[PDB]
């Protein structure tokens, strides 16, 4: 699979976002509990709960594709489905709301990606969507400083950054520690108070943002300059002109 | 400089470019007379009423940035928002009643009936007559049946009756009260191809009461208009009150010469005619006057389209026919504040006028690709200079329908032709999502990733000239951030030609009226003007209730 | 036949059923499956006894929460069914030997109406079911128990509602899989103002089978609306025999390549190595590390597109046995082939835009819904032609009980009695013998 | 004595019973002190906008006869007919407004979304919560985002939601601010009976701001609904800000446990929900609230349905929505003023209980005949005994109006069944027709004529039930004189019964609410309150005006 | 022109606008092929032909 075209490193980047072949890099680690705590569905050690019966409790109609399509654990247990959502800093963040969407279809089964200019979202069951949580929280797909957990108000994608480098948060979910150089998560997504922070880890350095990011600007790669990139767009619009009129 | 710095500088601390800011100290609400004012009502209502209302501690805590002024555009004129909200600006409001409550009729058919069928002379001095009756009538008032009760003459001074004609000599003759003098209103090189359009033709512009409007809707407008031209046709021209050939009034009235100004919708979004999804781009468009009083700037022409249709499609008609609450003030303000798309619409127009100049470029894919690209390059690149800019238009929607609108009227500028200048509106998006992975809400390019297959399709429900589509075009029907730009778009071509209308000519010489309530001319002025609570509306029942 | 192309067809269970046919045996206007279904859906109602009965004995009558104090009537209505039946099928019948069908179904609590085809021939459009159905029973209740003139109008709002004060059978206890004609958003759309979850309910939530059902009407309705015609009717052909009767096997192969592990991303790779095997494309040129795909068949290359998107939101919603999904397969299975290849997604980006508002319009507050509420009239999923929809159903079909507003819940009654029709419960099954039946006389 | 005697001898000089007096030395239009106004006020309207508008010398000359005051029945209030011309009074705007503004959505589904599929608790704390929520949210405030600009909160203070529900237990655990108390504003039978009609269920009555209802359509009222329900459920419940299962609320409160005060029309009459064509007469009945605080007089309880009924389907629907211009005051007016459609109607009342008692005589038309005969011919010979009567209602359709509603009323009072007073009603105009060899105007009798068939019949778009039929019932949808006398004739059965509602329960708890600004449990005095210009309405723009 | 759109189409058809609709676009290709009328030019012949809809 190519995933995307273009000869910049956003291109790359975003073609390795894509690729179930490449290993997202690992920047911290962070405990079951701590993502449970992070993503406010259930309290750390509740039970699931369900919204309809097992599936082997339940007898499915015989359904050649059911029968060739293996479920995700949480659907086979019978899970609510639940989200995870995170906003991107236009300033160099290294996930985008466009380039996450199409990593997770690509990397992920059974996910419901949505994209807005403020907030990315996947729905799935409730068990595998706290295993997909973890990725997108210790990879690089995840900066304590340019990227935010938020359930809601989830404003700052394009606001300027604060005096530390943090994005704005209208409920300050995720503090930035002065005196250590590191970011705490007081809150979770939706915005409830934790007992217990989580560390999130130290901001990746601008040289290192710049690195991994996956948005175009002009003081980083501009879109432009990537003319290969610009010239598969401008294609699929001229193909897709051309096929609607389709009486040449 | 960039026009949008001034705004800039007066909305933020910070100089335009800078990239950091402060937050969380502002107060919250308290940093705004506004919200301070909408605090201190809450407050008032609820404890009259007994019923908890507006509250600044229910849900989150607005202000934790700054919460901008706005400058109107082409204006010195900066408010918060709020003011710019349809509900608290009685000039947006009075915008639409003058368009809903605005009905064309033609008087042809009508003369031939009086002199064919009940064999009577119509002259100018019978019309004039009829005038003077009609704008008795047209208010509610009585002209044939004893104790009859009307409406009271202060409560519907906004209703009268005008006409026009392309015949100078014939409009000589009427009374200059009830003509609407093409001659005066416009340039002469749009005057004489507007008075070519009509010709002999007598047209009607039928106002019925604001008042009325707001009590009913906008199907009322052309059967109000119906029944007072037929009851001043019985009166003026001696006929039976009640014959047959009363019928053939009617139906002419309501049916054979009638324009309305929006067409009635299908069941799921069922209204009558004259509501603002049945407008369609063009009629808008002509319906903005800048047109005859700006002709030698397109840009300016073609944004006054662009503002006169972000507030009607997207605060008025999206944000409240089709949805309602807090609404799309800023979806719509986006694209009328800050000269921001001024800035990058001007650009555009420089850029085509110095490779092609206007309306000189082939019109074709080509051009498409040449000015959409270079215009949307342009603008997304002063959302990366200036942070301050990014941050005042937060919205990736807004964005998105500024560049575009700028993309597609230049496009439009190079071409004259709408079509192409609407591929070039769907091309900046394309490149606009890939540049910054990102593009507006959740369903904002539903119509946008239809676009590029669709604006030159020729299938039943998918092919249309620009200027024909509307808020009812199927891909078109949900989602702000594109109708009033489309509106913008359809006149970009025209301006740049130097076209006296876009789409209608009679819906153009239509508004051309100072008896309106608001000024056409200058949509962007008025916004302001309500923002400051400095417009005055018809339609207020004051004169009916206590002190 | 107009068309060179031949398809090999292939059942439910992914066994080849006749190979080389060709592909006009499959288009609405030969194929007499089709025109069967297609004149079922027009001519069939069914009849809630058992509420018309429990409306009567309580004035609930003519919508929600609405009563009439004082106007009560007891009658065994169900307690009577056969002979009520017996004597309505009497008056919705033209001849003894036509083809009317009344069936009653929950021991009397349900009726099967199928109105006779011949009172079609000689009407506009398809009201004539509902309405001689809804006469027939009011007379055939009066009758049965000599209701009298004063009360019998309440029998006549317990049937149909408050027609005509509304427009709809506001409150009616009989039901159909058309809505009426006004309803339409534009002309030609009556076949596709047939929610998602009618077809799922009809086709007892067979995954393949609810995929050809609304494959057949969506494309059907493209035939109407006169979008299958000239220049695009070979399009909208291939549309049908690809996406909607797996034909050639590409949409049951891709998933069972991808069943197990896979992706939207993997059945995308898988697919475009199909087309590139197949000959549907071939590199048109290179840039550095990318190769630009191009094809001298858009129809061909959309079909083998349309399927993959199809076996894509099988293997996506499948594996998580939730429909939610299918907006998000249906927007990022055709941007991402776009950018994987050079080459326009399905349907020229129409699939695209049609998920986009999808999702939005099953993700907020502003209208839509759940997935089972959408259809081709919709103004939200009605601008893709027949592309996007037939997914919809699908991933309804795999829904193993997340949704709130699900076929048990807007349309129990169609799933009662509907599902009763074998052409309707297993359309593919019938269009495949039609089309083999005929692949000689094509 | 006789109900009118005291209007007529207040309206004339001579006495009701002289059959001779003298005109055309009034003065015409200077005998009345509202023409006189009027002229005034078309002068100064007309020197102001350059326009003539108002001029009595227009057409036929007003007041060759007595230009009469009107008596507002059950009031000692005397006005001009221009006072009750529905453009003139507030009063019957706002009560216009206030069913136009209004809609019923359970919480039910909603309810059952927030277990099943989100999996969180219901209570009536949550509720509570959400409830204050909403109030802030829904006359157009926000909840969740940064940056939001926000509706006046004095421009819209009219605007809030309730709820109520049959269970007394989970009734008073809600704050009792938000809570319509059945059991305060029902009588007891009648509370039990509206109590047990809702059960357990929990139903919100919201109001969207008269000012936005003026500013768009009655098709706006569910969506803006829905909007705001939506934002207080994400905030009250913690979901994500637009998930999956936001859409499940949406559908809920759009379509699924929406209940629209009208339904909307097909394309000739094309408009949306909550227009007055789309509300059927059953509705009508239940929106007054007369039954709730008159319930011992049937009569009373029958003839305030049948002033609101005649005000809203006469003078605001057919005589503006549908027509406009003077329009048809008068004609409703014959149907709630001088006291004469109270004197028939409790003749016929009086009749029937003397003969049969009320609800028992047998339904069928042997009562038919019987009733709708005697009091026909009582009201007639009103008209011949007092030429007063037969000058003050001097339109033969006033007076069929007049006539036949009180003997389908009278006829229903009989049988307990509203669809044989309809057809005492139809007899009533057959016999007026023969005995004056006159009926109403051109077109009147159109569902006359067909109306004794399609009393009974079972037949498609002919059989319905009176309560469910409406403005949109075929026959019906054209002519004056019949909607709101068949609203009454709807009430008049259940009001002798003593049901607590004609149609649906939850229409009649919806505005049996305090916080509305119209009184529906006093119609016919607020009209006369509006006529004074003592009637304050909500959706004034005053306070963003300079004045 | 007189136009009898075939008796097929409606046999498979929910009602009768496949009469108006087909024939619509049938004229409409046919003048685009008659005169090879440009991509950018094609939407006029389409508006001469089927008027405002789909916006009215
Ligand atoms: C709750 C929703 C889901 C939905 O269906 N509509 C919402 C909310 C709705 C509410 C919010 C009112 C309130 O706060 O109580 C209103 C005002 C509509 C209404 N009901 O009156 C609205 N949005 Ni929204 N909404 C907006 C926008 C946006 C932008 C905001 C991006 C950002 O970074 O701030 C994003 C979409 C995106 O990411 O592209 C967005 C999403 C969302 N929007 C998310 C909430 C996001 C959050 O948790 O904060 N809106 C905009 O992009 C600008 C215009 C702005 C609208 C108000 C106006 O026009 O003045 C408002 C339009
Ligand atoms: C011009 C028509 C034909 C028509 O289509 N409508 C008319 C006139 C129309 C106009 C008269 C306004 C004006 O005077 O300028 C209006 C007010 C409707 C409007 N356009 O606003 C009206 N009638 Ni008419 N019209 C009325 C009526 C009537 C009665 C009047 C009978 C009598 O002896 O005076 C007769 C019909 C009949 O004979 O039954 C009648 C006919 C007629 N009516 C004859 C004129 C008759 C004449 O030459 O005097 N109206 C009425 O019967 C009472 C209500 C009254 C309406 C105003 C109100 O409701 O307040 C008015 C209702
Ligand atoms: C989709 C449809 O909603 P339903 O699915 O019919 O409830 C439609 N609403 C809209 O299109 C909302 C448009 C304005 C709000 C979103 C603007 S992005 C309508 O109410 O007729
Ligand atoms: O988040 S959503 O895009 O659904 C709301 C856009 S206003
Ligand atoms: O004169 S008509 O009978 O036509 C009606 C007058 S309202
Ligand atoms: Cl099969
Ligand atoms: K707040
Ligand atoms: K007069
Ligand atoms: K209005
Ligand atoms: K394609
Ligand atoms: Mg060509
Ligand atoms: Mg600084
Ligand atoms: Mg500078
Ligand atoms: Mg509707
Ligand atoms: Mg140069
Ligand atoms: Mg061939
Ligand atoms: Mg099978
Ligand atoms: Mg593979
Ligand atoms: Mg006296
Ligand atoms: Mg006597
Ligand atoms: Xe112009
Ligand atoms: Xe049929
Ligand atoms: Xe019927
Ligand atoms: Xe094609
Ligand atoms: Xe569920
Ligand atoms: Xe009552
Ligand atoms: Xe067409």
């Amino acid at each position: 699979a190519q995933y995307y075209p273009g000869t910049t490193k956003v291109a790359q980047n975003r073609r390795n976002f894509c690729n179930p072949e490449y290993e997202l890099e690992k920047l911290r680690e962070i405990s079951d509990e701590d993502v449970v705590k992070i993503l406010g569905h259930r309290a750390p050690g509740e039970e699931y709960p369900s919204v309809h019966p097992p599936l082997e409790e339940m007898d499915e109609p015989e359904d050649a594709i059911r029968e060739m399509v293996e479920p995700i654990d949480g659907a086979k247990a019978g899970d609510r489905v639940r989200y995870i959502q995170f906003t991107d800093s236009m300033y160099f963040a290294p996930a985008q709301p466009y380039v996450r969407s199409r990593a997770y279809l690509c990397r992920y089964r059974g996910a419901d990606a949505g994209t807005l200019s403020g907030r990315q979202i996947i729905e799935t069951r409730e068990r595998d969507l706290e295993k997909i949580s973890k990725e997108l929280l210790e990879t690089e797909f995840f900066d304590p400083a340019r990227s935010g957990v938020r359930g809601k108000s989830v404003h700052g994608h394009s606001l300027r950054l604060d005096e530390d480098g943090m994005m704005f948060d209208m409920l300050r979910r995720q503090i930035y520690n002065k005196d250590t150089g590191r970011v705490e998560m007081v809150k979770n997504q939706i915005g409830d108070e934790l007992d217990e922070p989580v560390d999130l880890g130290e901001p990746l350095d601008e040289e290192t943002l710049m690195e991994k990011t996956t948005i175009y600007r002009v003081d980083g790669e501009a879109y432009r300059d990537d003319v290969e990139a610009v010239e598969i767009m401008q294609r699929i619009h001229v193909l897709r002109s051309q096929g609607g009129f389709n009486l040449e | 400089d960039k026009l949008f710095i001034n705004a800039l500088k007066k909305k933020f601390e910070e100089s335009p470019e800078e990239k950091k800011t402060t937050f969380y100290t502002l107060g919250g609400w308290k940093q705004s007379e506004r919200k301070t004012e909408f605090v201190n009502a809450g407050k008032e209502v609820a404890a009259k009423r007994g019923i908890p209302q507006y509250n600044p501690d229910i849900g989150t805590p607005l202000g934790q940035r700054v919460l901008m002024p706005y400058q109107v555009s082409t204006t010195d004129t900066y408010v918060e928002g709020d003011d710019l909200h349809f509900v608290n600006n009685a000039a947006m409001q009075q915008m639409w009643d003058d368009i809903r409550r605005t009905v064309i009729v033609g008087l042809n058919h009508a003369h031939a009936v009086i002199e064919k069928r009940l064999g009577k002379e119509v002259t100018p001095e019978t019309i004039t007559h009829y005038l003077e009756t009609v704008n008795h009538a047209m208010p509610g008032a009585a002209v044939v049946q004893e104790h009859m009760v009307e409406t009271h003459p202060a409560l519907v001074a906004d209703s009268y009756v005008k006409v026009f004609t392309g015949n100078d000599e014939i409009a000589d003759e009427i009374d200059p009260a009830f003509v609407i003098d093409i001659n005066k209103q416009f340039p002469e090189d749009q005057a004489e191809t507007l008075k070519a359009e009509v010709g002999d033709g007598i047209w009607q512009v039928v106002r019925i009461p604001t008042i009325v409007s707001r009590t009913c809707d906008g199907a009322t407008t052309s059967r109000w208009s119906a029944m007072q031209i037929g009851m001043s046709m019985i009166s003026a021209y001696k006929q039976a009150a009640g014959e047959a050939a009363t019928g053939d009034f009617a139906y002419a009235a309501k049916h054979a010469e009638v324009i309305h100004m929006g067409t009635y919708l299908p069941v799921r979004r069922a209204r009558g005619e004259n509501e603002p999804g049945g407008v369609p781009f063009g009629y808008l468009a002509d319906i903005c006057q800048s047109s005859r009083v700006n002709y030698e700037d397109p840009v300016r022409v073609s944004l006054d389209v662009v503002a006169t249709g972000a507030m009607l499609y997207d605060q008025i008609w999206l944000g409240s026919y089709m949805s309602g609450g807090v609404g799309f003030t800023q979806y719509a303000t986006a694209a009328y504040t800050d000269n921001i798309l001024d800035d990058f619409t001007y650009f555009g127009k420089e850029y085509v006028e110095d490779k092609y100049g206007l309306c000189e470029a082939p019109n074709n894919m080509d051009t498409v690709l040449d000015v959409a690209t270079e215009v949307t390059f342009y603008g997304l690149e002063q959302y990366e200079e200036y942070p301050a800019l990014l941050e005042d238009q937060f919205g990736g929607s807004q964005r998105a329908a500024v560049v575009a609108a700028a993309a597609g009227c230049s496009t439009a500028f190079a071409t004259g032709n709408a079509q192409t200048g609407l591929s070039g509106w769907y091309l900046s998006m394309y490149l606009h999502k890939e540049q910054h992975s990102r593009l507006g809400f959740y369903g904002y390019d539903l119509q946008d990733q239809c676009g590029a297959s669709n604006v030159f399709s020729i299938r039943g429900d998918e092919g249309l000239p620009l200027e024909l589509r509307g808020p009812n075009y199927p891909n078109y029907a949900m989602n702000v951030g594109h109708q009033g730009e489309y509106a913008g778009i359809s006149q970009a071509p025209h301006a740049a030609r130097g076209d006296a209308f876009v789409f209608n000519p009679l819906v153009k010489i239509a508004f051309a009226d100072d008896n309106l309530v608001f000024d056409f001319t200058n949509v962007r002025g008025e916004f302001a003007k309500g923002a400051l609570r400095e417009f005055e509306p018809a339609g207020e029942r004051a004169l009916i209730t206590p002190a | 036949a107009k068309f060179e192309d031949k398809v090999d067809l292939y059942d439910d269970r992914g066994n080849l059923v006749e190979e080389q046919v060709p592909l006009e045996a499959l288009s609405p206007l030969r194929n007499p499956a089709i025109k069967s279904i297609v004149q079922g859906i027009k001519r069939t109602v069914a009849v809630n006894l058992e509420g018309i009965e429990n409306a009567l004995k309580t004035a609930k009558v003519g919508g929600p929460a609405c009563k009439i104090m004082g106007r009560e009537l007891d009658l065994d209505i169900v307690g009577n069914a056969e002979s009520i039946a017996a004597a309505a099928k009497e008056m919705i019948q033209v001849t003894e030997d036509d083809d009317t069908n009344v069936e009653l179904l929950g021991g009397g609590k349900r009726a099967l109406v199928q109105v006779p085809s011949a009172r079609f021939d000689v009407a506009a459009e398809y009201s004539a079911a509902p309405l001689v159905t809804a006469t027939a029973f009011v007379q055939a209740i009066i009758n049965e128990f000599d209701v009298s003139m004063y009360d019998a109008n309440m029998v006549k709002a317990a049937v149909l509602g408050r027609y005509p004060q509304s427009v709809e059978y506001m409150g009616a206890n009989i039901a159909t899989m058309l809505d009426i004609p006004q309803k339409l958003e534009g002309p030609g759309y009556a076949l596709r103002n047939i929610m998602v979850n009618h077809v799922v309910a009809a086709t007892l939530k067979n995954t393949l089978q609810a995929a050809a059902l609304s494959t057949i009407l969506e494309q059907t309705a493209m035939f109407e609306m006169g979008d299958a015609v000239g220049a695009f009717e070979r399009m909208h052909l291939l549309g049908l025999a690809y996406q909607g009767m797996n034909a050639d096997n590409l949409v049951f192969d891709l998933v069972k390549a991808n069943g197990k592990e896979g992706t939207v991303g993997s059945v995308i790779a898988d697919l475009v190595e199909r087309a590139l095997e197949d000959g549907v494309i071939k590199v048109e040129k290179e840039l550095t590390d990318y190769k630009v795909y191009g094809t001298d068949d858009l129809a061909m290359w959309n079909a083998y597109a349309a399927a993959g998107l199809m076996a894509a939101t099988m293997v996506n919603q499948g594996a998580a046995r939730a429909a939610q999904g299918v907006s998000s397969t249906l927007l990022y299975y055709n941007d991402l082939i776009e950018f994987e290849t050079g080459l326009p997604s399905v349907d020229f980006g129409k699939v695209e835009g049609t998920a986009v508002g999808f999702s939005f319009f099953s993700h907020s507050i502003y209208g839509g819904g759940g997935p089972g509420i959408f259809n081709g009239n919709h103004i939200v999923t009605r601008h893709s032609k027949g592309f996007a929809i037939p997914c919809v159903a699908a991933a309804m079909a795999l829904d193993a009980g997340t949704q709130m507003f699900s076929p048990e819940a807007t349309s129990g009654l169609i799933k009662e009695v509907f599902s009763q029709v074998d052409e309707f419960r297993e359309p593919l099954k019938y269009v495949v013998e039609a089309a083999a039946e005929i692949k000689n006389e094509i």
